[PDB]
């Protein structure tokens, strides 16, 4: 027992290195601050079953509680959980739970690096294995113990068994191992494993509060108190913070000593487009058969085919499926070998898959093919009715201006032409600040439908200084927003006004000085 | 009885000898001699957590440990410090401290571990223990072992012992000290508690060394004194206090500033020492010189100082250059485009004299061009008080006509 | 004994494991729910005769009460009686039946992956033997035994006796082992070993109640109700009723959120066959000399010159 005594002596105190507690949470190329004291907060989970159904909410320690060895661990992209199991083996070696202390063994390998032989691989990260303690004495120790052995293996998405098929058995015949082990992985290869292992559980979503414990965790409360206004502005910004990686580029470019608010929304959406362009540069090595750009052509084709005929779920025919496959191993989307017949195939968020459309929209507007500039105009010209627009169309053009200064003269082109309204008994008001509804407001005009036509008309203005204040192309199309909203009205509540009117009337005074009316509350 | 060898060795009253005299080789030591520094102590998350002092490195020891300066300056004089007051013994906690290793790696990558180098720097590292011994004399008296390692930037993953007990420094339960730049902080990152930064105070710093060093002459002392509140801005060029010594050549080596102590003449003298440290052809240092004096161009042009590491036209290739020159550097932490950073900001502006000089007294193709085209984009009368009194009096030096 | 004790302890203990005891009901493609816990009924059988006649409704305990080795056992096409059989295994890893409880040796091998000599093929899918347990020590323990030794052999649909002679002997001769050996498969290749065995029987229908158990086992009420609807209008789904596979597929197409109930009867069966196609893609290697669509044009053909000429059985 002396060997285990001295060796897991040495591992128990073994996993508290700083090499051990940091990494780059965003791969390996850029120094950024990783702690599990400060860093790490507590995620939700959800127990999975046959039906795929988020049974019960499990937090760490109940997922501690709930142990079934082979414990199968799920979730969303680029992710990182190795913070989740380096806090489960450094809470190990810092006296975390019960259940933790229970155990004796305790293992964590990245299967994106694992090689050779078990005891050569684990003997490639500890290399404090003498002679004494031999390759027998090491696997007949590990099967010897057989129930307080723990094993935490992460990495399956660019794991390979020719590298170790030992490890690769350690997976899925567990009945001539029996020690208690721990996969986690994504939904790139899921359907591999699924069904061998006991345990299945997934990583849900970030809440509001304990992202304000990160962001309040790694910066001055200066950048945390007016980023965090700009978090409680944004309703859609409130839904993307549902992850962690937004909230750690949010934490990454405010970080600094400056308040840099031009990063409105457009460009923390190429900040993390490019970004995990970065990542995944060489990471997957890119497009290995066939380039990358051909494949990021692929995905921005998939956001025009989809967000412009409304079609939001991806499953193609089988065989069809290589780019599909190239994009999902790269990690655009996420897919689904779930229970359905064909797998899924969908963009992580729906407004992300609109900013894929809408770089590559104005992606098609940048080159001096005229083919691919005039059916950009042909998309276009799939906006005939302005109400579908602002329910639709609104973050697609807000984001293709915002993205670049180019696609913006050519929305002008096109949206300083179209005013048919369409849809208005089918798109009656849902929320409005209008509570009175009076008769002597039905004595103004006895059509509600052209009230409802004003509310078309200046919801559509809202699209189109919200279009311009995204843009930040703040002093250069002035002739052109000038003879846009001529002929348009501007309907503003007093009692609620943000500052891009003040950017409004600072920037383009003359777009005001070429308006109607405002109906003021 | 290899300690007792050790510490007899590591008291060495030779160890103290520093070229901060160089020329002028003042008899003197540079602690009992020369005054100090301090710590910014800076936490791993983004707290600028203390301003730490020398005993208290000593109260909280760090097992690994990054500190950033100037190498030939304060950080080899902090780690030649620990060793050589590691030969004295008065702090409260000294004479208990067991196995120093003084180490600067820019010399070697010898891809092999300790007898290489204690055998070849230094005098000898036993041969009756064996290498591995003497590792083995490391890894069974780990606790009170203190290391003194210089320049990571100059290292690879090479020598086998050193970068395998840095990348597995639990094996060793040791103190492990540093000395890289910023220019390289984030390979360390990765093997870090927390972050120290060497900074002159040079409130009391450069009066205490031109105090002693020139009591010889005090009158021109007085000048610098009262010139600190007619120039409130005198901490804002005094930026290392180990690079005074072309001040103490331009007091001992050159009596001309003696009757005419201004600014000019003074760090006119840091550039002309920065010609002879590195004394050198036209390679790029001389374009390092001119190419930085362009990104200094590019400083005064926009008056942009934190850079944005995107227009590298200026100077661009070769960084081991321009920080061995160190004329820049960069950032440590995360940005999306990382950010360069200067010594001194209004120092630039004087590397732009030089820049002016450069594209004054030069080849007159297109060079005088640029001078003249700067020279004509600040071209209003009242901004010439101010801005022509900093920017064109450190042009008032480098007489060429 | 200990060797037996030790050995036979932990294969009577790892019969329960989830890649035991759950698989791909439709082939290996498709992530699809099993479960013996669950997906398991109660299906009907026929004790069968020289005169193929289906004398006793065989149960499944029925069957175990009335054991004759060589068992004997055929089915349907495309059934997957490895449910049956690692029930059989499962329960008996679970205490099912005192006649089960009489037993010490239960195995199970996929005939068509089944490869290497015995103790090696059964290496293959144990690998927990170790060099104490000798080969002569296995064979020879298993004729030593000679009444409690049992084997469940499923998927002679692709068996091929090069890969293991010795499990073919233990097929045929079986006087050379007089083990208790059960062997599954279907009516494609019965006749090399129907006259050797003993024992014949063949899984029958399923009942519309044991359908029900299974529709309701495994999906929400509200398509459970409404598909429940529609089986209980056609009297021809409710024919079609006398087969799992299409309340699988039923129980597939409808799983998700939804009344996908534009599935009227013509999509189960582009489901049924398609998906057909799919399993039987590459797993027969599909028309391995000859291609594939030439003999679904012959299918077709055999479908038209049937049907139209009034012709429903088919003797070339």
């Amino acid at each position: 027992e002396e060997d285990l005594n001295v060796l897991a002596q040495n591992l128990k105190d073994l996993y508290n290195s700083p090499a051990f507690l940091n990494f780059y949470p965003l791969g390996e190329d850029i120094d950024i601050i990783f702690n599990l004291e400060k860093t790490f907060t507590e995620p939700i989970m959800w127990k999975k079953d046959h039906r795929h159904h988020r049974v019960e909410q499990l937090t760490l320690g109940s997922l501690l509680e709930a142990l079934k060895s082979p414990c199968l661990i799920e979730g969303e992209s680029g992710k990182g959980k190795s913070t989740l199991l380096q806090r489960i083996a450094m809470l190990w070696a810092s006296g975390g739970c019960r259940a933790l202390k229970g155990f004796r063994l305790v293992f964590f390998i990245h299967l994106r690096s694992a090689r050779g032989g078990l005891f050569e691989t684990l003997y490639d990260q500890l290399l404090n294995i003498p002679d004494f303690i031999s390759k027998p004495t090491f696997k007949a120790l590990l099967l010897k113990l057989h129930k307080e052995v723990l094993f935490l293996l992460d990495g399956y998405n660019e794991f390979h068994p020719q590298n170790c098929p030992e490890i690769e058995a350690l997976i899925k015949e567990n009945h001539r191992f029996k020690n208690m082990v721990i996969v986690t992985t994504t939904t790139e290869c899921l359907r591999h494993i699924r069904h061998v292992g006991a345990l299945t559980a997934e990583v849900g979503d970030m809440t509001e509060d304990s992202a304000k414990d990160l962001i309040e965790a790694v910066l001055v409360p200066d950048q945390v108190e007016r980023l965090w206004a700009q978090i409680q502005e944004s309703r859609c910004l409130r839904n993307l913070m549902k992850t962690p990686l937004f909230v750690v580029i949010t934490c990454a470019i405010q970080m600094g000593r400056q308040e840099f608010q031009a990063h409105t929304q457009t460009m923390l959406f190429q900040t993390f487009y490019d970004l995990l362009i970065q990542k995944n540069s060489h990471r997957y090595r890119g497009g290995a058969s066939g380039d990358f750009a051909r494949s990021l052509d692929y995905c921005g084709d998939l956001a025009l085919e989809g967000v412009f005929a409304h079609k939001f779920d991806f499953e193609p025919e089988h065989g069809s499926s290589m780019n599909e496959d190239v994009l999902v191993t790269i990690g655009l989307l996420c897919k689904y070998t779930a229970q359905r017949l064909k797998p899924t195939y969908k963009f992580f968020h729906k407004s992300f898959q609109e900013y894929t459309a809408g770089r590559r929209l104005s992606s098609l507007l940048t080159s001096k093919e005229p083919e691919e500039v005039s059916k950009g105009n042909s998309y276009l010209n799939k906006m005939v009715s302005i109400s579908d627009i602002t329910s639709l169309y609104g973050n697609l053009l807000l984001y293709t201006c915002g993205s670049s200064t180019e696609a913006t003269r050519a929305v002008m082109r096109h949206l300083a032409m179209v005013y048919q309204h369409g849809s208005l008994q089918g798109l009656s008001v849902t929320k409005r600040p209008l509570w009175r509804q009076e008769s002597i407001q039905s004595l103004r005009n006895t059509t509600e439908q052209d009230v409802l036509k004003a509310i078309n008309v200046n919801s559509f203005v809202e699209c189109g200084i919200n279009l311009f204040s995204e843009s930040m192309s703040k002093s250069d199309l002035s002739q052109e927003f000038e003879a846009f909203f001529q002929g348009k009205s501007l309907y503003i509540n007093s009692e609620n006004i943000p500052d891009y009117l003040f950017d409004f009337f600072e920037y383009l005074p003359n777009c005001a000085s070429a308006l109607d009316f405002v109906k003021l509350d | 009885s290899l300690s007792e060898q050790l510490r007899d060795n590591y008291t060495k009253a030779t160890f103290r000898h520093m070229n901060l005299p160089e020329v002028c080789s003042s008899l003197g030591t540079d602690h009992l001699l020369s005054c100090d520094v301090s710590i910014i102590s800076k936490h791993i998350s983004q707290p600028v957590q203390e301003a730490l002092t020398i005993p208290e490195v000593f109260s909280n020891l760090n097992s690994v440990m990054c500190v950033e300066g100037e190498t030939g300056s304060g950080k080899t004089t902090f780690l030649k410090r620990i060793a050589f007051l590691w030969a004295s013994g008065c702090c409260p906690l000294l004479y208990r401290f067991q196995l120093v290793f003084y180490l600067s790696l820019s010399s070697i990558t010898p891809d092999q571990g300790l007898a290489n180098i204690i055998c070849a720097q230094l005098l000898g590292a036993g041969g009756c223990i064996s290498e591995v011994c003497l590792s083995s004399s490391i890894q069974q008296l780990q606790h009170q072992v203190l290391f003194l390692l210089d320049d990571y930037s100059g290292l690879a993953s090479l020598p086998q012992a050193l970068h395998t007990l840095i990348t597995k420094n639990y094996l060793s339960r040791t103190c492990l000290l540093i000395a890289v730049h910023t220019n390289r902080v984030r390979d360390i990152r990765l093997y870090l508690g927390t972050s120290l930064e060497i900074q002159e105070f040079p409130f009391y710093n450069t009066v205490s060394v031109l105090r002693k060093f020139f009591s010889h002459d005090i009158i021109c002392v007085e000048k610098l004194i009262i010139y600190f509140i007619d120039n409130k801005d005198l901490q804002g060029v005094y930026k290392t206090p180990l690079f005074v010594a072309a001040v103490c050549t331009d007091w001992i080596q050159n009596a001309s500033a003696q009757d005419k102590f201004q600014d000019v003449t003074l760090f006119q003298s840091y550039m002309q020492y920065l010609s002879l440290k590195y004394k050198a052809t036209a390679e790029p240092l001389q374009a390092t010189v001119s190419s930085c004096g362009q990104l200094a161009l590019t400083g005064l042009f926009s008056s942009c100082f934190e850079f944005n590491s995107d227009d590298l036209a200026e100077a661009g290739v070769d960084e081991d250059e321009k920080l061995t020159t160190l004329l820049m550097s960069k950032f440590t932490a995360q940005r999306l485009r990382p950010v360069y950073r200067f010594l001194g900001p209004l120092f630039q502006e004087f590397l732009a004299a030089v820049r002016l000089t450069e594209l004054l007294s030069s080849d007159r193709q297109e060079d005088q061009d640029l001078g003249l085209y700067y020279l004509r984009q600040i071209d209003s009368p009242l901004k010439a008080i101010n801005s022509f009194n900093i920017f064109l009096y450190y042009v008032s030096s480098h007489s060429s006509s």
